[PDB]
DNA sequence: TATCCCCCCTTCGGTGCTTTGCACCGAAGGGGGG
């Protein structure tokens, strides 16, 4: 009569045994409800009773998160998950509707309790045993097992995905005109058939799924648009985020701020211009998770901007294979960028933001290379093709950067678009000493045992200044010496450091850094006209290096 | 039918579990077509979800070819495959291959398809074919024969390959043959015509053996005789400024860890005054003496550098601008084995990732010919762009183990 | 006092010399969405 589905073997850990633990007593009402549900499932056939032949069991708790007091049942499978054949879940990426193709007729099927339809392993049902105390624990417990895939277990989603793929592969082979994306519970089906032919095809697929006993309620089976699919309301010509509302709190505490940040990030997929940097800045320095952090002026400005963007709803569009993907990036400043992956003017297919700070001393060109890399990899994942960027950077600047930077970088393809704030090199250093500039010999020295040191410069003309400072590390003493040498002279200056660490920062050409010292050096170097630095082996009798070293000794 | 050879692994160390990087649409299409055909011919059989094992897979179009060839990364399996280094199936390395007029490579990888793989160890060659937009789950598969890329495949095929090689080697003792992975390295001191004729003969012999018992017509040429370790040379000059004098002192220090013969005391004495960089310091008699002696020492070839069979090989790379790269193979941070320099090529004049890819291939091929262990790279590139773009310009069939570096060397010591 | 996946942040813990402060990776745990 019915078509069974073959099992997939599982096993425990070699040498390690199964779960032997028990829980603590629950509320009498919750216990009675759970008992009713379990008896109902037993008389349905999913669950069978356990005799003395299976001594050890697994604890089971009660939850009410669904609705208010639904008495929804879940089992503490922790020990079991700690001790069984590790699995390789091959389907982990969540689909994105941007890549959906414009099917003239769409229908969404929802499978009810389909995790419970697939069977389990005979050998492992002994370890999939749980027991519930009687009503108010009058009797110590009633012991049960699962002859189906348990909800909340290591391999449950993997085995379910494999089983559904096995079931649906023949149907997909049958018709090469119908697309049937599925992620877990949902079963989107879409085709370019007529309004009646598509309905007949879906009816036949539903009967074909009833052949193995899968049940799909008509109430959950969507009929007319819109179709709410895994959080994205799919209209015939426009996907859209399911509408959300942000809290209107006046005493914002840490977790409320975190929820605001999360919802803003989640809504960033379609709303262009969302910024969260300064909003997240409050979270730095976690001290107390109960108190209320005041909303600084910058945070409230960013929050107001997010709200005024979120007032109006904006809708994306489906991908069309016959057109070419074009992306864009705008520089919001402070380390925030925006995506406008599209195919036609003013018809977005996706939108996002890049805000990660990678490196303690980086600049605009490096961050625009991390931005385009992220766009490229995400576009590969979601579309299979790399888009045609529309870069803000200018060809001359990009060439001058990539032909001279020590690593290797590459940007796939782009045309320069004129839209400020442009990305450009704030200051370009010199590679050869110039004629008509001074020469500063600087050096930093300090001791770890003293937490104090002296730094100074000895120019060619004899000018000298030794400024003693404490609590500043050696790399910092050197950085201070470079700062002094910059501050003393004019627009042009030749500076001859003796430190290996120092020069790396200045040559990297940062525009921003964590250290205020480095930020001051950047300010000075932007102010100057033509600066040339130079290295010199420390402690080798080289000109003024040892002359200032003896003074700062 | 070659009887199956049981294969063990390291005691108490599980097999390969590596994530699958996303792939483009054309590569996915080619990969799935190849996999379906290979299942039709019984080489690969679909596998279930109980496997806690996975290795990546990439599709690469090889040189002068139009059909993609499936390449499966096997680095984790090779590193954890035990006993195969000490099993006598390993090949002794011919020390005469370094000195030969020409070397040609052959695609004898397809010949491994005819030997069944051990069934107990079979669970470890699992690989997944991803899907675009996560439409479907991974289309998992598993070899049924010897894989292409595992360090044990040539080791197991040694016997059947020697049974074919010995007649040719016995007939012609001049030709030396070496085999690494899927590749046959064959060379001779003959001219181009004689070398090509002998290689034709060899390929005809292999094809006739296959008849009796991705393009098979491909051929790549190499010339080991045009490789010389390059000592660093100091700049030639007679009028010297303070900046140039001090940067040459810096270069001498940079060379102080390579040799113990460089003397810097006199030229340090020349820089006791705190003069401006632009100021011109004429060189003195003692300065010229030290400079000439040091230049002679630098011309003198490196000494104390020796191979250690139990240590790995490290191949640093420094970008020198205008499409110039360098490389320094070594085993101990001072005793460099073979330095070098890779000049620019044609077609990659605006592609640093491409140039680094070609440099990687040329370094690995060289090191295989010279010693037979590929070096552990230290690439000067961003990890994410590398992982995203190395496939589209890679055309080899073996993958070395690379680590990335983010600290700037800030050296022109090697750039002359 | 349930499981599993993507992504977005921050904290602390390991690396490597970048030498012991500094830069730079890697999970732990915090939320969003399934
Ligand atoms: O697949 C889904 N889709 C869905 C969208 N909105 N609500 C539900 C269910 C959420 C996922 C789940 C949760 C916990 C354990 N297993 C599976």
């Amino acid at each position: 009569p019915i078509s069974p589905i073959e099992t997939v073997p599982v096993k425990l850990k070699p040498g390690m045994d199964g779960p032997k633990v028990k829980q603590w007593p629950l509320t009498e009402e919750k216990i009675k409800a759970l008992v009713e549900i379990c008896t109902e499932m037993e008389k349905e056939g999913k669950i069978s009773k356990i005799g003395p032949e299976n001594p050890y069991n697994t604890p089971v708790f009660a939850i009410k998160k669904k609705d208010s007091t639904k008495w929804r049942k879940l089992v503490d499978f922790r020990e079991l998950n700690k001790r069984t054949q590790d699995f390789w879940e091959v389907q982990l990426g969540i689909p994105h509707p941007a890549g959906l193709k414009k099917k003239k007729s769409v229908t969404v099927l929802d499978v009810g309790d389909a995790y419970f339809s697939v069977p389990l392993d005979e050998d492992f049902r002994k370890y999939t045993a749980f027991t519930i105390p009687s009503i108010n624990n009058e009797t110590p417990g009633i012991r049960y097992q699962y002859n189906v895939l348990p909800q909340g277990w290591k391999g449950s989603p993997a085995i379910f995905q494999s089983s559904m793929t096995k079931i649906l592969e023949p149907f997909k082979k049958q018709n090469p005109d119908i697309v049937i994306y599925q992620y877990m519970d949902d079963l989107y089906v879409g085709s370019d058939l007529e309004i009646g032919q598509h309905r007949t095809k879906i009816e036949e697929l539903r009967q074909h799924l009833l052949r193995w006993g899968l049940t799909t309620p008509d109430k959950k089976h969507q009929k007319e648009p819109p179709f709410l699919w895994m959080g994205y309301e799919l209209h015939p010509d426009k996907w859209t985020v399911q509408p959300i509302v942000l809290p209107e709190k006046d005493s914002w505490t840490v977790n409320d701020i975190q929820k605001l940040v999360g919802k803003l990030n989640w809504a960033s997929q379609i709303y262009p211009g969302i910024k969260v940097r300064q909003l997240s800045k409050l979270l730095r320095g976690t001290k107390a998770l109960t108190e209320v952090i005041p909303l600084t002026e910058e945070a409230e400005l960013e929050l107001a901007e997010n709200r005024e963007i979120l007032k109006e709803p904006v809708h994306g569009v489906y991908y069309d294979p016959s057109k070419d993907l074009i992306a864009e990036i705008q520089k919001q400043g402070q380390g925030q960028w925006t995506y406008q992956i599209y195919q036609e003017p003013f018809k977005n297919l996706k939108t996002g933001k890049y805000a990660r700070m990678r490196g303690a001393h980086t600049n605009d060109v490096k961050q625009l290379t991390e931005a385009v890399q992220k766009i490229t990899t995400e576009s590969i994942v979601i579309w299979g093709k790399t888009p045609k960027f529309k870069l803000p950077i200018q060809k001359e600047t990009w060439e001058t950067w990539w032909t001279e930077y020590w690593q290797a970088t590459w940007i796939p393809e782009w045309e320069f678009v004129n839209t400020p704030p442009l990305v450009k090199l704030w200051y370009q250093l010199e590679k050869e000493p110039i004629v008509g500039a001074e020469t500063f010999y600087v050096d930093g020295a300090a001791n770890r045992e003293t937490k104090l040191g002296k730094a100074g410069y000895v120019t060619n003309k004899g000018r000298q200044k030794v400024v003693p400072l404490t609590n500043t590390t050696n790399q910092k003493t050197e950085l201070q010496a470079i700062y002094l040498a910059l501050q003393d002279s004019g627009l042009e200056v030749n500076i001859v450091t003796n430190s290996q660490y120092a020069l790396g920062i200045i040559q990297a050409q940062p525009d921003k850094s964590e250290s205020e010292l480095v930020n001051q050096i950047i300010e000075q170097l932007i102010k100057k006209e033509k600066v040339y630095l130079a290295w010199v082996p420390a402690h080798k009798g080289i000109g003024g290096n040892e002359q200032v070293d003896k003074l700062v000794s | 039918p070659i009887e199956t050879v049981p294969v063990k692994l390291k005691p108490g160390m599980d097999g390969p579990k590596v994530k699958q990087w996303p792939l483009t649409e054309e590569k996915i299409k080619a990969l799935v077509e190849i996999c379906t055909e290979m299942e039709k011919e019984g080489k690969i059989s679909k596998i279930g979800p109980e496997n806690p094992y996975n290795t990546p897979v990439f599709a690469i179009k090889k040189k002068d070819s139009t059909k993609w060839r499936k390449l499966v990364d096997f680095r984790e399996l090779n590193k954890r495959t035990q006993d195969f280094w000490e099993v006598q199936l390993g090949i002794p390395h011919p020390a005469g291959l370094k000195k030969k007029k020409s070397v040609t490579v052959l695609d004898v990888g397809d010949a491994y398809f005819s030997v069944p793989l051990d069934e107990d160890f079979r669970k470890y060659t699992a690989f997944t074919i991803p899907s675009i937009n996560n439409e479907t789950p991974g289309i998992r598969y598993q070899y049924n024969v010897l894989p292409q890329g595992w360090k044990g495949s040539p080791a197991i095929f040694q016997s059947s390959m020697t049974k074919i090689l010995e007649p040719f080697k016995k007939q012609n003792p001049d030709i030396v043959i070496y085999q690494y992975m899927d590749d046959l390295y064959v060379g001779s001191d003959l001219e181009i015509g004689q070398h090509r004729t002998k290689i034709e003969e060899l390929r005809q012999h292999l094809l006739r053996w296959g008849l009796t018992t991705p393009f098979l017509w491909m051929g790549y040429e190499l010339h080991p005789d045009k490789w010389t370790v390059q000592p660093i040379v100091l700049p030639e000059k007679d009028s010297w400024t303070v900046n140039d004098i001090q940067k040459l002192v810096g270069k001498l220090n940079w060379a102080s860890q390579i040799y113990p013969g460089i003397k810097v005391r006199q030229l340090s004495k020349l820089l006791r005054g705190t003069k401006a960089l632009t100021e011109v310091i004429p060189l003195t008699e003692e300065a010229e003496l030290e400079l000439a002696e040091n230049r002679e020492i630098l011309k003198e070839p490196v000494h104390g550098v020796y191979y250690d069979p139990s240590k790995d090989l490290i191949a640093e790379i420094q970008k020198q601008g205008q499409g110039q790269w360098t490389y320094q193979i070594y085993q101990e941070p001072f005793k460099n084995l073979k330095t070098g320099k890779y000049a620019r090529m044609r077609g990659a004049h605006t592609n640093d990732v491409k140039q680094l890819t070609e440099a990687v291939q040329k370094i690995t091929t060289e090191s295989i010919v010279i010693w037979g262990k590929t070096p552990k790279f230290k690439l000067p590139i961003q990890k994410e762009t590398w992982e995203t773009w190395w496939t589209e310009y890679w055309q080899a069939t073996w993958i070395p183990e690379w680590e990335f570096v983010n600290t700037p060397p800030l050296v022109k010591l090697w750039y002359q």
